[PDB]
């Protein structure tokens, strides 16, 4: 229902710096940029092009909503999980704090108050240290 | 749930997609 269309619609705005409903090569590599390594056009556009349905070379809504809410090819998304985790984990202990959350949240582009961080690993960690381990991230990200 | 999951539907797509 609509509660998807609105968090894929998010996560799209997440990407879409120029909101057009297009995203570039451009703006997927400002994202990466912003993460930290940063391709070049060329590998960028091997990421949108395989996507791509229409064949115009950004990638579209209904581009983007097909790519997330219906299942993968192969058992790619135990893949999905691990890089999520690798991304979130900057030192790749397997624990996630709260300042690697910023840290990311920060490079995507959300500008939190305190409350919203706290609110969000408090609702990701289930025993009580603080930290998200895999187990308490696959309950999370299904 | 929503500001995990804007980022969550974000960066699996980066995985899937780089990796
Ligand atoms: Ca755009
Ligand atoms: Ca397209
Ligand atoms: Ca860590
Ligand atoms: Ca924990």
């Amino acid at each position: 229902t609509e509660e998807q269309i609105a968090e894929f619609k998010e996560a799209f705005s997440l990407f879409d710096k120029d909101g057009d409903g297009t995203i570039t090569t451009k703006e997927l590599g400002t994202v990466m940029r912003s993460l930290g390594q940063n391709p070049t056009e060329a590998e960028l556009q091997d990421m949108i092009n395989e996507v791509d349905a229409d064949g115009n070379g950004t990638i579209d809504f209904p581009e983007f909503l097909t790519m997330m809410a219906r299942k993968m090819k192969d058992t790619d998304s135990e893949e999905e999980i691990r890089e999520a985790f690798r991304v979130f984990d900057k030192d790749g202990n397997g624990y996630i704090s709260a300042a690697e959350l910023r840290h990311v949240m920060t490079n995507l582009g959300e500008k939190l108050t305190d409350e919203e961080v706290d609110e969000m690993i408090r609702e990701a960690d289930i025993d009580g240290d603080g930290q998200v381990n895999y187990e308490e991230f696959v309950q999370m990200m299904t | 749930r929503r500001k995990w999951q804007k980022t969550g539907h974000a960066v699996r797509a980066i995985g899937r997609l780089s990796s």
